[PDB]
Parts: C-alpha cells; structure tokens; sequence
C-alpha cells in the first residue's frame, strides 16, 4: 500500500531513520546497500555512490562489523 | 610506551564477507 | 627525522593526500586503519571512529576492492 498516496522516491526518500543495513549487492557493476526501513517499505536498493553521501557512517560501520583479516604474511 | 604504544600487529590483506542482500531466506512453513 | 622540527599529530596531522590503505586492526574496540603516506611517515594507526570523518570516501572504497564475498545459497 505504501504510506501516503503521493509517489515517494527510493532509499532516503523523505528522511526516515535508518534501522540497519542488511547487506550489499554489486548490481549493474556497482555495489548497492539494501537499506532497511522501520516504517517505510523495508529494504530498498541504492547505489553505493548515492548511499555514501546519504550516510557514510552507517556504511563504513557496516563493514567494520562484517570484517575479517587474512592470515599474517610473516611466518 | 606512551601514546605511540603500537609498534607491531597485523600486516595481511583485509577482506569483507557479504551474503548479497536476499541470498539466504530460511523457511519451514513452505 | 620526520618533516619539519615542529611536532606533528598522527593520521591526517596536516592534511596530506591519502596514498592507499594497507592495514586494518581492531584495538580495544575500534578499527585502526593503517594509513599510508607518500611524504609523511608512511603507515600510521588511526581509530575507525576518527578516520571515518577524515575521509569516508577513501575508507569505503578500500573495503569495496577488498571484498571476498561469502557464498550464494541456492540448493
């Protein structure tokens, strides 16, 4: 049904609080973050280029958690 | 060993793990 | 010897161009991006919390290339 009859954009359409990023998918040769919305149509595809400016903090933080370092080169 | 305490740690190659966006969707009532 | 006799801070002390990230380690409870410097004392630990504001575009980009991806389920 979507809130309000008036057409609304995609991610960060109005300015609703970001619940939490689900993940990311390299769609069309560009990483896209699926922004989860509490009230709005939860989960929406958004280009990395647009997402970074919208909220780099949430973006950078996301990777921070799902981060993993490779084996230490030095024997 | 003041502020510049760090001297030796890890020097490998960072990597991030991601499962796409809707890759996994466990369901029993289906 | 370090450039200039005057004492200089750590990461992003003055504002030198970021060469390329080549390190990442979680300290007490925050990443410590190992920023590389062309002229300045190459390689220096910087708290993720502090680094994000310094240059999110740089950090976010670093993770993009350093993406391994788990495994797509579709049994």
């Amino acid at each position: 049904h979507m809130k309000e009859e008036s057409e609304k954009p995609r991610g960060f359409a109005r300015g609703l609080e970001p619940e939490r990023i689900i993940g990311a998918t390299d769609s069309s040769g560009e990483l896209m973050f699926l922004m989860k919305w509490k009230n709005s149509d939860e989960a929406d595809l958004v280009p990395a280029k647009e997402a970074n400016v919208k909220c780099p903090q949430v973006v950078i933080s996301f990777y921070e958690e799902r981060l993993t370092w490779h084996s230490y080169p030095s024997d | 060993g003041s502020k510049a305490g760090d001297l030796l740690f890890i020097e490998k190659v960072p990597v991030v793990v991601l499962e796409d966006i809707l890759a996994t969707k466990p369901s029993i009532a289906s």
